């Protein structure tokens, strides 16, 4: 999930965009 | 666990910003 | 309206603290 | 919606609970 | 205190309500 | 100590939300 | 007034950073 | 009060120091 | 205008998330 | 400036990218 | 690294507050 | 830098003032 990926490594703005609707 | 909860507080704030008009669904572990 | 945008940034942090493990959906439009 | 109710009037914590999954 | 309890374990909304006036 | 200070920044924000009109007293360790 | 509520959420984070070990009291009413 | 002074006019950091214990 | 001050506190957190390793400059005046 | 553009109209993420070093 | 990034999010918020009208330059490691 | 000092030890308001313009 989002917590498993971005709270273990830094997420770039593109990676955060993958979680948008 | 606490330090996981703190990361989520920033995460939704970051997710709200990056998504904007699109929105997002936040589901924890 | 930017004043609208600022309230969203506080709405998301409110939803994060309120739902917790449940999660929340942010849908302005 | 949540924007038209909790951003034009102050919402107590329970009012935010309505929008949880 | 509040730091000793909620910064070592997750505090639920009821537990935070114990710190209110 | 730093990571304790960061938890307090969220804590007062969380405490402000949950308490609301009642208010709160924040005293650190 | 929600605009009042938003300023409180920034007032508390200001008081937390300003007082530090002293602590602060938030009393709108 | 703090709401009637620092939320209707911008308060410098010292102005916030008045309300510390 | 305090409403101006509140938008700055959200502008800085936006610039921090946007620039990242680059960094940002905040200059209202 | 950034205050006169992104605080009187909502700025998308790219609009914030203009002000990075 | 994540927990360094979280500290920066508070840092710029704290730096924005303390500096105010002066402003600041935030450059990470 | 700022990260090297304030994210390893607590920084007081004077220390943060050293980073201002
Ligand atoms: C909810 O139960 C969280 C599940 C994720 C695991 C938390 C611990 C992961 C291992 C890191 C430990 C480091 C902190 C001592
Ligand atoms: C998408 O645009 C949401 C649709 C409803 C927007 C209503 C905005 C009203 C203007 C803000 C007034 C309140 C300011 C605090
Ligand atoms: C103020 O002096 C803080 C007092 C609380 C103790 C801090 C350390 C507690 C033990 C955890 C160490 C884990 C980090 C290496
Ligand atoms: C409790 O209700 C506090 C009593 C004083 C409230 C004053 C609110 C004035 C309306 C806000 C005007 C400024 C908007 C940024
Ligand atoms: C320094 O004072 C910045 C110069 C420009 C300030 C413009 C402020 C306009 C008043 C705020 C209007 C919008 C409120 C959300
Ligand atoms: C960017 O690459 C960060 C560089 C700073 C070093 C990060 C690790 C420092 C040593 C602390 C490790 C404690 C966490 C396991
Ligand atoms: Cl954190
Ligand atoms: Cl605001
Ligand atoms: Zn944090
Ligand atoms: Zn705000």
């Amino acid at each position: 999930g989002i917590v498993e990926q971005c709270c273990t490594s830094i997420c770039s703005l593109y990676q955060l965009e993958n979680y948008c609707n | 666990f606490v330090n996981q909860h703190l990361c989520g507080s920033h995460l939704v704030e970051a997710l709200y910003l990056v998504c904007g008009e699109r929105g997002f669904f936040y589901t924890p572990k």
